[PDB]
């Protein structure tokens, strides 16, 4: 089947540049434009421009000319974004996306198919591991907790018992302090399987290459 | 630049009812015999998905509960009956001129019986306090409608100060919101106070719900 | 039946006043052309009991011998060029002589039965037609021959595939099925059958989700994997299936490898081909519902081949398409027994009475005489002009041949019973006419109810 | 004597058609009086081309040395009736038996069109007898175990239909109408354009077979109500005249056409009034290859029984035939001089003589043929496996406004971008 498989996150530097990757299978690439999406996290849905893999032809929105450049290659059947100068109003979620078939130009086209999303941080704030705290407390559920504080950037993940324990669980949005970003998660559980079976966030922050297993243990 | 102005901008519809979100364009979408006004479903940290293409075309594997209607300027997406999944953004999209334009969006909510929060505290770890921080945690889980308050009492006094909330998205499986709430001190200052105290009003009852442990114990 | 007494021993030549020529699929490929096809064989003695039967009727021509030649085709194009020429030779010199106009040119043969498959006919059909020899296909139903423009001396005995596509879409529309995959084989034959199938089809409203060719020259099985990967990605369940045997049978070697099950719509080509449903575990694929051309049987081919046989055998001792069938003997008689033969008799049966009646007629006959000697010139053009159009009783059969050189036959709709290893009769279909009974059809499925 | 018969040590065959007429019945087995019927000013041209190649090659004391190259050539108007000149090929002294393992000739050129080479090609292939076609295009052609003696000296519809998409996928239109010639080779041509763009943007939003029955005015009512802007028009000369004159007449505006290399030099339709009035023309073409020598031997000629060998083209315009459409004038040049290394090969010739008396078997000339390594006027002559040429270009041409097709773009059969155009050459509306 159709895959979009784009690079992943990436912190950058003001005044830098990067190149996102957007990587197409399961079809042929030079028949169809591969368009480009930002998403700020307002959440609004911008159109940057197209590609016509098979010859390099690019349309753009005014206001990204001379500020991203779609590229492609056909030998890899990958298409890439560049952007240039970044500065923190290019911090979004960037996505790939294919025309569909069935409309009569290549611009009234829609998008059938989708990549997973890039989110670009543009930051001079340096790479920080999170710190992981336990969080321990009669009703027949009890709730546990992990904070994960201190980390930049995004993402962190947060799983509980490494997969096995899932309802119950809620893993909130992180939030942006003094560029260092916090968020917990709390899980609950039946009071008779607490403390005799042990219950452990597992928390991983790719960017430090941080990888915490801290267990949740009685006061 | 086609302006897509999409109303209402949010919406809470109950299960097994219908949804009915508007999008209005500047100009007319219309060309080639068609209306190329497509909609959108985005789940949060997720990639859109393509519902309907020219106005009333239902994608391939989407649920028939989803249909478009509508020309020129005025569209309407219909979801019916609504089901426990649904809630996300949708997005309206014009491809009839260059540059392809989105509407800001419409946040469908799933309406459900209004429920109250379950809420628990938690004092600082002593792995925290040990590098020389402190950070109060207090958890209100499982509740509906969304609207709630959180005060949280040091020693009796009010604290407004070092807490930032978060929430979490709607739970797929009972529609409801939960939310965290975090009051950071420095080890310095936790230790020198008794009584910390999270209390939480909500729709569901007058009186609030607190939550309270004191730090020598 | 007296006259079974005096026939020949010769299979493949029968000496005569007015000659025939045969061309049949005896011998294939598996350039050597080393395999026995058994219904091929079976379908040249169909024509040898037309003959020998047409001769010992004292008033149909009355005095004139029949004779034919019987050649070969190994369904490949460099084998059957041969023999075609061959029955162009001028009939006193054994050469085929060079000109412009052959309008008093006499031709060995004066009319061509076969060949059996629509590949062959596009090879010689305009060599023929140049001729204006009568050829009639007894089984070549592509649609491509109806053009007499382009066909110019072209018969049949069964319908052309236009009719058969119709009558499967009926079918599929019937039990509401409106998303199917169709197959081919990759020559004439499955193209212009998946073609006029997906053409008809998507008239009537059937959404064909996939279309697959499969080989009949290279290895078939790269592509089978590639259409049986199409067929489970599409989720059809209904796959249609317009294929000679050879590809049929490896197609569904996959298939039941793969372990897939569904309805599949057998063209006549296959559908009651016991090459496939003698498979290993074919009984699992589901439910096969079939076409085939609505034919007498004919109750003196059992009986005159047993005796043919015993005839041979006791010459036995005493350049050919069936070197082996030097030892043929009256076990031998399950050639004519089987029932893909049995069920198609017919067809070659009324291509060789059909000229029969049509050279009785050009020469003026009646019961006792004709206006024939042995200096009388048989030219094929002045025979093509009797048979456009000709209307003839063949047994209990009133056949008659419409201006594109097709026949007014319809076909049996059929199924496939797993536990029997026989075939049930589910309905006809006739004119433009499909007529099935829906109670009588077996669901090989879950819990015996119809899918979908 | 006559144009159309030549003797030599060795023969070859040359199967054109000079003059055109629809297929209609017959109730006798005989040649067609081609003669009376439509003259094709380009047709004869390719048959002349055939002419100049073998007399440059017996005028060369390096090529065949001491060996002289006759032929017998053909007008088929009909490829039901060419059958007498095919068996007079084939024959030995005017005889043909069918059951043979010395034949007139030792291969031959042509036919043009894949209707002719279908009809007659099992033939020739049965014997091994070597065809090299200067026109077929047909995709089977392509199937060497069908057509083992078949070789062909222009590119496949296949490469024709791929350099049409790439046209298609340069410009911003996805709505493709898709007319083809109601024969073998339009149909072709549809079924590998819709294998081409099945997985890609391009929509077939439209298509017909056309024929002397083509509702013109259903049609093209039909393409404006879809609001189809690109008319891809896949079809002989005949054809093609027949939908771009019925456009003109039934006022077609607007409208993107794109021609195969059949049509897209046509040399009709570039000059009729109203051609501007239905929009932009643009084409696949062959470019158009010099052949040295040629117009002198044209003038030469003009300035001069068996059936299917008669012109009846008396006072032709010289200049006329020179100007015609030069499609297809490298294929026919190529096409013998493949056939004449092959015998010369064969033979095993030296740099000034051949070993004499020599009696040469059809196959032989295939062995050589196929392994063709030859330059001629700076093209390398090679055939692949399948017997299709791997040499010749193709173009992208448009109609320009003083009634050129001007090129625009070229198609690279290897080459990552597969299609160039420079679209400021384009002068649309
Ligand atoms: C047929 O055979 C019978 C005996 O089998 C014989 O008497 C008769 O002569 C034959 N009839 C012919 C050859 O017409
Ligand atoms: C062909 O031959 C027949 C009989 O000889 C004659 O009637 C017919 O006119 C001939 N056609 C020609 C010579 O064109
Ligand atoms: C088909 O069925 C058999 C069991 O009868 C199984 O062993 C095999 O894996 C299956 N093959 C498939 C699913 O391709
Ligand atoms: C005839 O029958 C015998 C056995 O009954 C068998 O060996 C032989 O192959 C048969 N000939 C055929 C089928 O042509
Ligand atoms: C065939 O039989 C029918 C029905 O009896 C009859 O009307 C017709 O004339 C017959 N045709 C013949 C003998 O050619
Ligand atoms: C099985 O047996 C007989 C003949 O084989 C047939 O009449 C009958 O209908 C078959 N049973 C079915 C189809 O269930
Ligand atoms: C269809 O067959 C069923 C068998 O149960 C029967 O009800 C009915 O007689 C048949 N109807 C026909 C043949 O029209
Ligand atoms: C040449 O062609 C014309 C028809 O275009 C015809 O009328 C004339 O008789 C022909 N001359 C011949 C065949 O000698
Ligand atoms: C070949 O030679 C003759 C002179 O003998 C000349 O007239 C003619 O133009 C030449 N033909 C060619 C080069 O095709
Ligand atoms: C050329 O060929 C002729 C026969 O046509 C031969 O007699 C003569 O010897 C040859 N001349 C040469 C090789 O110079
Ligand atoms: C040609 O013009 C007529 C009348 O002006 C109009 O009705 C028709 O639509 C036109 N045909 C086209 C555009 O194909
Ligand atoms: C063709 O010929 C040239 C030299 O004549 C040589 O360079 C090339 O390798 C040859 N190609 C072959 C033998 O395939
Ligand atoms: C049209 O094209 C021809 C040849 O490509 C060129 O010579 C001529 O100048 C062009 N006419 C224009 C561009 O008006
Ligand atoms: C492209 O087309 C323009 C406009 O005619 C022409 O002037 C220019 O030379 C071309 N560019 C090339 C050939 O690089
Ligand atoms: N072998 C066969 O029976 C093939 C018959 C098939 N109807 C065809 O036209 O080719
Ligand atoms: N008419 C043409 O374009 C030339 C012949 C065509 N290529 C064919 O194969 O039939
Ligand atoms: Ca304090
Ligand atoms: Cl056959
Ligand atoms: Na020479």
């Amino acid at each position: 089947e159709v895959q979009l498989q784009q690079s992943g996150p990436e912190l950058v530097k003001p005044g830098a540049s990067m190149k996102i990757s957007c990587k197409a299978s399961g079809y042929s690439f030079t028949g169809y434009s591969m368009n480009w999406v930002k998403q700020s996290h307002g959440k609004n849905l911008e159109w940057i421009g197209l590609i016509n893999p098979y010859n390099g032809d690019t349309t753009y929105k005014q206001k990204f000319k001379g500020k991203a450049t779609l590229t492609v290659d056909r030998s890899s059947s990958t298409a890439y974004m560049e952007l240039l100068r970044l500065t923190s109003e290019d911090s979004a979620v960037y996505y790939c996306a294919r025309s569909g078939r069935g409309a009569p130009t290549t611009t009234t086209a829609w998008f059938t198919y989708w990549g997973q999303g890039t989110l670009v941080t543009v930051s001079a704030a340096k790479t920080t591991p999170p710190s992981v705290y336990p969080l321990a407390p009669t009703n027949s559920m009890v709730t546990l907790g992990c904070l994960v504080k201190g980390y930049f950037p995004e993402p962190v993940t947060v799983t509980w018992n490494s997969g096995s324990l899932s309802s119950g669980v809620h893993t909130f949005p992180a939030v942006l302090q003094s560029d260092l970003y916090t968020l917990s998660s709390s899980v609950t559980v039946p009071s008779s399987t607490w403390p005799s079976e042990t219950v452990t966030c597992n928390v991983a922050h790719p960017a430090s290459s941080t990888k915490v297993d801290k267990k949740i243990v009685p006061r | 630049d086609i302006v897509l102005t999409q109303s209402p901008a949010s919406l809470a519809v109950s299960l097994g009812q219908r949804a009915t979100i508007s999008c209005r364009a500047s100009e007319s979408v219309d060309s080639y015999g068609n209306s190329f006004m497509h909609w959108y479903q985005q789940k949060p940290g997720q990639p859109p998905i393509l519902l309907i293409s020219r106005a009333s075309n239902l994608e391939s594997g989407i649920p028939a509960r989803f249909s478009g209607s509508g020309s020129r300027t005025d569209f309407t997406l219909t979801i019916n009956p609504v089901e426990a999944d649904d809630f996300a953004t949708y997005y309206c999209q014009q491809t009839n001129e260059d540059p392809r334009t989105f509407g800001g969006g419409t946040k469908l909510e799933i309406k459900r019986a209004d429920a109250a929060p379950t809420v628990s505290i938690f004092p600082p770890s002593s792995e925290q306090l040990t590098s020389g921080g402190a950070s109060v945690v207090c958890f209100l889980n499982n509740f509906y409608p969304k609207d709630i308050n959180v005060k949280w009492k040091i020693d009796g006094s009010e604290r407004q100060n070092g807490v930032l909330n978060s929430w979490t998205d709607q739970d797929s499986k009972d529609s409801t919101y939960s939310m965290s709430s975090t009051l950071t001190l420095t080890k310095d200052e936790y230790e020198r106070h008794n009584s910390y105290t999270c209390e939480a009003t909500h729709k569901t009852s007058t009186s609030p719900i607190v939550k309270s442990f004191n730090r020598n114990e | 039946p007296n006259w079974f007494n005096n026939i020949s021993t010769d299979l493949f030549s029968m000496p005569g006043d007015i000659k025939l020529g045969g061309l049949f699929p005896i011998k294939e490929q598996s350039v050597s052309c080393d395999s026995l096809n058994k219904d091929g064989l079976g379908r040249a003695l169909v024509m040898k009991y037309a003959v020998e039967e047409i001769n010992a009727n004292s008033q149909l021509l009355p005095g004139v011998k029949l004779g034919y030649k019987i050649y070969n085709t190994c369904r490949h194009s460099a084998v059957i060029v041969r023999p075609a020429l061959s029955f162009l030779t001028e009939k006193s010199n054994g050469t085929l002589s060079v000109e412009c106009n052959y309008t008093d040119y006499e031709t060995d043969m004066v009319a061509v039965i076969g060949p059996q498959s629509s590949e062959m006919v596009t090879v010689i059909g305009k060599l023929l037609g140049f001729f204006l020899m009568p050829q009639i296909s007894f089984g070549a139903t592509s649609d491509k021959f109806s053009d007499s423009l382009v066909y110019p001396s072209f018969f049949r005995t069964v319908p052309s595939d236009i009719r058969q596509v119709d009558a499967m879409v009926q079918l599929i529309k019937k039990f509401n099925w409106n998303w199917v995959a169709v197959v081919g084989s990759e020559e004439e034959y499955g193209q212009q059958g998946v073609q006029q199938f997906s053409k008809k089809a998507e008239d009537m409203g059937v959404c064909v989700a996939y279309q697959g060719l499969i080989p009949i020259y290279d290895d078939p099985k790269p592509a089978i994997q590639t259409i049986i990967n199409n067929i489970q990605t599409t989720e059809v369940k209904v796959v249609v299936v317009f294929s000679l045997v050879s590809p049929a049978v490896s197609f569904f070697e996959e298939v039941i490898k793969k372990n897939l099950t569904g309805v599949w719509i057998a063209s006549s080509s296959w559908a009651i081909s016991d090459k496939v449903y003698s498979l290993p575990n074919i009984d699992s694929i589901g439910t096969v519902i079939g076409f085939i051309d609505e034919t007498e049987t004919l109750e003196l081919l059992s009986p005159f081949t047993e005796v043919l046989f015993k005839k041979i055998h006791e010459a036995s001792p005493t350049y050919n398409p069936c070197p082996e069938c030097w030892s043929l003997s009256p076990a031998n008689v399950s050639l004519v027994k089987e029932e893909s033969v049995q069920r198609t008799a017919f067809s070659v049966y009324a291509a060789v009475y059909t000229v029969a009646h049509a050279l009785h007629k050009l020469l003026e006959c009646n019961s006792a005489a004709c206006k024939w000697s042995s200096s009388t010139r048989l030219y094929p053009w002045k025979l093509l002009e009797v048979l456009k159009e000709f209307s003839v009783n063949i047994s209990n059969t009133s056949l008659k041949f419409d201006q594109n050189g097709n026949p007014n036959i319809g076909y049996s709709v059929i199924q496939r019973i797993w536990e029997n290893q026989s075939l049930s009769s589910v309905g006809s279909y006739r004119s433009a006419n499909l007529s099935i009974n829906e109670t009588l059809f077996k669901w090989y499925t879950n819990n015996s109810e119809k899918p979908e | 004597t006559s144009e159309f018969h030549l003797r030599g040590d060795y023969l070859i065959g040359g199967l054109f058609n000079i003059h055109y007429v629809a297929a209609a019945n017959f109730q006798r087995p005989q040649a067609i009086d081609c003669s009376s019927k439509l003259f094709i000013l380009p047709n004869y041209r390719r048959f002349q081309m055939m002419r100049f190649s073998v007399e440059e090659i017996n005028n060369s004391s390096s090529l065949l040395p001491n060996v002289s190259l006759g032929y017998q050539m053909f007008d088929h108007c009909s490829d039901i009736h060419s059958f007498p000149g095919i068996f007079k090929l084939l024959s030995v002294n005017d005889l043909i038996r069918p059951w043979e393992d010395l034949p007139n000739a030792i291969g031959v050129v042509g036919p043009f069109t894949s209707t002719h080479a279908l009809s007659i090609a099992p033939i020739f292939m049965t014997n091994l007898f070597p065809m090299v076609s200067y026109g077929c295009s047909g995709s089977v052609f392509s199937k060497e175990n069908l057509y083992p003696s078949f070789l062909r000296t222009v590119h496949s519809n296949k490469d024709v239909i791929n350099a049409i998409v790439g046209i298609i996928l340069n410009f911003n239109w996805r709505w493709v109408a898709f007319l083809y010639s109601d024969d073998d080779f339009g149909k072709d041509g549809l079924e590998q354009f819709k294998n081409k763009i099945e997985d890609s943007e391009i929509c077939l939003a439209f298509y017909k077979a056309i024929n002397v029955n083509t509702d013109y005015l259903q049609v093209f009512k039909q393409i404006e109500e879809q609001n189809i802007k690109v008319i891809v028009v896949f079809a002989p000369k005949v054809y093609a005249e027949a939908v771009v004159e019925s456009a003109v007449q039934l006022n077609v505006t607007n409208k993107v056409w794109i021609a195969d290399d059949g049509w897209s030099l046509n040399k009709k339709l570039p000059s009729m009034n109203g051609i501007q009035n239905i929009g932009t023309v643009l084409g696949v073409a062959q470019p158009v290859v010099t052949i040295p020598g040629f117009t002198d031997f044209i003038y030469s000629a003009i300035s001069q029984m068996f059936c299917n060998q008669k012109c009846n083209c008396s006072n032709l315009s010289v200049k006329s035939l020179l100007n015609a459409d030069p499609s297809f004038s490298f294929p026919v040049y190529a096409a013998v001089y493949a056939i004449a290394h092959a015998l010369h090969n064969t033979l095993r010739c030296g740099s000034d003589r051949c070993p004499k008396n020599i009696t040469v078997h059809p196959h032989m000339i295939l062995e050589e043929l196929k392994k063709s390594n030859f330059t001629l006027l700076n093209q390398t002559v090679q055939f692949d496996e399948n017997g299709d040429p791997k040499f010749g270009s193709l173009s992208v041409v448009f109609w320009n406004s003083s009634g050129n097709a001007e090129e625009v773009g070229s198609y690279h059969f290897q080459s990552s971008i597969h299609l160039s155009i420079n679209k400021t050459k384009i002068k649309w509306f």
